RNA sequence: GAGUCGUCUCGGGCGAGAGCCCAUAUCGACCCCGAGGCUUGCUACCUCGCUGUCGGCUCUUCCCAUCCUGGCCCUGCAGC
RNA sequence: UAGAAGCAGCCAUCCUUUAAAGAGUGCGUAACAGCUCACCCGUCGAGGUCCGGGGCCCCGAAAAUGGACGGGGCUCAAGC
C-alpha cells in the first residue's frame, strides 16, 4: 500500500494553461473560458510552485492521500476542459410511439413519451449545450462534470421503474458516456 | 524468480546454436506462428522468453563475443513482446523464411500501416446486406452477382504510413481480410561476431567486387 | 431498444439486506457487510 | 446452422446421416451427401464414431471447400484396444490399456496433424488419450 | 401504579431445507442474542380514619413496530 | 445423443509445444461456430498486494404531557 510520508504530489500543467491560487480556491483558465473550483478539505496547503501545482499537507494520513490525489484529477479535467469540450451522445429508442425531443428553453422537453400529452425533463445547465440532431442528442460543454450532471439527467427522467423493464424500455439513453455504461 | 540465474541458462542456450536472432513475437497470433513454432523446433532451434533476460548483456558479452554481446547490440534491446531465436538456419535462409511467414496480421484498428491496404475486385461470397451498402459509401462500384454481393472493382485505399481508421477497418473485417500487414519483425540478427540487419543481408558484398 | 434500457436501468446489483439498487462492484448497500448475498433476478435472468 | 447446413458430422463405419445432411441439401458436386461419401471411407475405423468435419453449401456456382477430417486419435486407440467405447458407464470400467508396439504406429500416421517434433512426443498424446475415457 | 419480565409481543444474527434447476421471487426448521411493557404471573413497596370496579356512551391528548393516501426499490415483475 | 463438439448431464482432467492455453470462468448456440477471461510479456517504471491481533468510532437501535449529559451549551473541545 501506497509508500507516501511527505505526503506531496506534483500536478503537471502546460503553458497552454495558467493556474493562479488564492487561498485554498482554484481558478484554471485557458483558451476557452475559465472554470473556478473550491476544493474543501481541511489542513491541506494548494499553491502554484512554480509550473506545476502541488497538493500537499505535513502529516501524511490514508485519508488526506485519497483526497489530495482526487483534487489532482480535477485539476486535469479542467485542463482538458478549458482547451476542448467533452461530448456524450444518447440515442432516443422507442417501444411504439415516435417520441419526439427538442430543446424548448433551458429545459429539454421530452414529448410524445408513450403517448402521453404531458413532459418528461431534464435541466440543461448554462456551461452545456445541447443539440438534437434527428433521435441523435449530443450533450456537449466545457467541463465533464458539467456534462456528466446534464446527460444523466436526461436518461433518469424517462426512466421506466413504473411497469416491466424487459418490455417497456421507450426512452433516452446513454449511448456514449466514454465507453458503454454500465453492465454487471 | 533470481537474476543471473536466467541470464546464465540463456548464455549457455546461446553457444549452442551458430545464429541467434532477435525478433518480435508480438505481433502474431497464434494458429499461425505455433505452426511455424512447431516447424522451428524440427527443423533444429528454438523461441525463448522471460521478463528480464533480453538485458544484462555485460554477462553474456563476458561469456563470449561470438554470441549476443554489447558489441554491436550496444543498446540493451528489449521491446514489447519480443523474443529470442536461436538457430541453426544461416542469417540469409533465416531472413527469406521470415519474409514469407508473416501473414494473416492481426486486426488492431486505429494503427499506422505499415504497408499497403487494397480492396480486390471479385464475389465477397456473402449474400445481399448492408455491406453492398458500406462499399457504396467509399465510392467502391458494386453489384450483385451470383446471388452474392460482388466488388464490379478494385482500388487502392490506402499507402504506407497510413492509418487504418475504425471505419475503414471494419469494412476490411467485414470482407474478413486484416487491415494491417504487420508480422515478425528481425530487430537484428546475431551471427560469429557481425550483426546482420535487413540491409546486410539485402546486399551482397561479392557483387561489387565482381563488377568493379 | 432492449440493450441500450436494459442496461442503465437493469444492469446493477441488489442487496438483499438493504431491498435497494447498489452499485455492482458494491457487496454491501454502503454498509451493511455480507451473509452470503446473490442476485436480483432468478428464473430468467 | 441452427438445423446443420455448414456443420455437418460423417460416421467412421456408416453413412449418410439424416439430420444433417437431408436439410442442407442441393448439388455441392452433385449431392450434400456427395462429399459426405468420400469422407466415410477414407477416416473409416473400427468405431463407427461421429468425425465433425465441413461443407460450405453454396447452389450457385455448386461451390464448396472442404476439409477432410483425416481420422482421430481417438477414433484410432479405439481398433487398437478392440473396443468401440471407452468405458460403458462413465468411469467405472476398463478404459484398456495398450502395449508398446501398437501406441507407436498410431503416433506415426498422426504425426502430422499433431504438434510433436519427435516421434516418442506424439505417443505419449496418444497413450494418455486411451487413460481418460468414459 | 411502582418493581419485575419467566409468560406475552416484536426484532436481529446464522442458514438446515423446497422452490423443475437455483437457500433468499417466495417460504424458512435447529440454535443463539436483544428491545418493549400491550397478555399472564411473580413482588408485598404504596392505600384498609375509602386511591370506588368492568363495559358502553361522550370528549380529548400522545406514540409507531404504518391499514389507507404521497414518494420510492425488487420480483419466479407480459398486461391486468 | 440428431448434436453434448470447453458450455443438457456423468466421470475422467491426461500428453507435446510456448508472447499464450484451463480436456476450460461467464456469455452465446437446439448442440457448434463466435465474444471473452484467468494467464503471460512488456510498457506505466513502483515498493507492491495481502492476511492477523489490538484500541476507538460507525452500523445493528421501534413508544406513548417537553425531557434530558444536573441545565445552558460545547466538535483544533468545555470530548476520550
Amino acid at each position: 500500500m501506497p509508500v507516501d510520508a511527505w505526503i506531496r504530489e506534483e500536478v503537471e500543467i502546460p503553458e497552454g494553461v495558467e493556474v493562479t491560487v488564492e487561498g485554498y480556491k482554484v481558478k484554471v483558465k485557458g483558451p476557452k473560458g475559465e472554470l473556478e473550483r473550491e476544493f474543501f478539505w481541511p489542513g491541506i496547503q494548494i499553491f502554484t510552485e512554480d509550473g506545476n501545482v502541488v497538493i500537499y499537507k505535513d502529516f501524511p494520513r490514508r485519508k488526506d492521500v485519497a483526497i489530495a490525489r482526487t483534487f489532482a484529477a480535477h485539476i486535469r479535467n479542467m485542463i482538458k476542459g478549458v482547451t476542448e469540450g467533452f461530448t456524450y451522445k444518447l440515442k432516443v429508442v422507442y417501444s411504439h410511439f415516435p417520441i419526439s425531443v427538442k430543446v424548448q428553453g433551458d429545459e429539454v422537453i421530452i414529448e410524445n413519451f408513450l403517448g402521453e400529452k404531458a413532459p418528461r425533463k431534464a435541466k440543461i445547465l448554462p456551461g452545456v449545450t445541447v443539440k438534437v440532431r434527428g433521435q441523435e442528442i449530443i450533450v456537449e460543454g466545457i467541463d465533464k462534470e458539467a456534462v456528466g450532471q446534464t446527460a444523466a439527467n436526461i436518461e433518469q427522467a424517462t426512466r421506466i421503474t413504473k411497469w416491466d423493464r424487459r418490455i417497456f424500455q421507450d426512452g433516452i439513453y446513454i449511448v456514449e458516456k466514454a465507453g458503454k455504461p454500465i453492465t454487471f | 524468480e533470481w537474476k543471473k540465474k536466467e541470464v546464465e541458462e540463456l548464455a549457455n542456450l546461446i553457444k549452442s546454436y551458430p545464429v541467434v536472432a532477435l525478433v518480435d513475437v508480438s505481433s502474431m497470433p497464434a494458429y499461425p506462428l505455433s505452426q511455424m513454432r512447431r516447424l522451428i523446433r524440427e527443423n533444429n532451434g528454438l523461441l525463448r522468453v522471460s521478463r528480464n533476460t533480453l538485458i544484462e548483456l555485460a554477462i553474456k558479452k563476458v561469456a563470449q563475443e561470438l554470441g549476443k554481446p554489447e558489441l554491436e547490440k550496444l543498446i540493451n534491446y528489449i521491446e514489447g513482446g519480443a523474443g529470442i531465436l536461436v538457430t541453426t538456419m544461416n542469417p540469409f535462409k533465416l531472413y527469406k523464411f521470415l519474409q514469407q511467414n508473416r501473414q494473416p496480421a492481426p486486426a488492431k484498428p486505429g494503427a499506422k500501416v505499415p504497408k499497403d491496404v487494397v480492396i480486390p475486385a471479385g464475389p465477397t461470397s456473402l449474400a445481399p446486406g448492408p455491406i453492398v451498402g458500406q462499399m457504396q459509401a467509399m465510392g467502391i462500384p458494386a453489384r450483385i452477382e451470383r446471388g452474392k454481393v460482388t466488388i464490379q472493382k478494385d482500388t487502392v485505399v490506402l499507402k504506407a504510413g497510413e492509418e487504418i481508421t475504425p471505419e475503414l477497418a471494419n469494412i476490411l473485417n467485414a470482407l474478413g481480410i486484416q487491415p494491417l500487414e504487420v508480422g515478425l519483425d528481425l530487430l537484428a540478427v546475431y551471427e560469429d561476431g557481425i550483426i546482420y540487419t535487413p540491409d546486410v543481408l539485402a546486399i551482397d558484398e561479392s557483387e561489387y567486387i565482381n563488377m568493379l | 431498444r432492449f440493450p441500450e434500457a436494459e442496461a442503465r436501468i437493469f444492469k446493477k446489483y441488489v442487496c438483499l439486506r438493504c431491498g435497494a439498487t447498489n452499485p455492482w462492484g458494491a457487496k454491501k448497500c454502503r454498509k451493511c457487510g455480507y451473509k452470503r448475498l446473490r442476485p436480483k433476478a432468478k428464473e430468467p435472468r | 446452422m441452427p438445423k446443420q447446413v455448414v456443420e455437418v458430422l460423417v460416421e467412421g463405419g456408416k453413412a449418410t446421416p439424416g439430420p444433417p445432411l437431408g436439410p442442407a441439401i442441393g448439388p455441392l458436386g452433385l449431392n450434400v451427401k456427395q462429399v459426405v461419401d468420400k469422407i466415410n471411407e477414407a477416416t473409416k475405423d473400427f468405431a463407427g464414431m461421429q468425425v465433425p468435419v465441413k461443407i460450405i453449401v453454396d447452389p450457385v456456382t455448386k461451390q464448396f471447400e472442404i476439409e477432410v477430417g483425416v481420422p482421430p486419435t481417438s477414433q484410432l486407440i479405439k481398433k487398437e484396444l478392440g473396443l468401440e467405447k471407452g468405458s460403458g458407464e462413465p468411469k467405472h470400467n476398463i478404459v484398456g490399456n495398450l502395449t508398446m508396439e501398437q501406441v507407436i504406429k498410431i503416433a506415426k500416421m498422426k504425426k502430422d496433424q499433431m504438434l510433436a517434433l519427435t516421434l516418442k512426443a506424439a505417443a505419449k498424446e496418444v497413450i494418455g488419450t486411451a487413460l481418460s475415457m468414459g
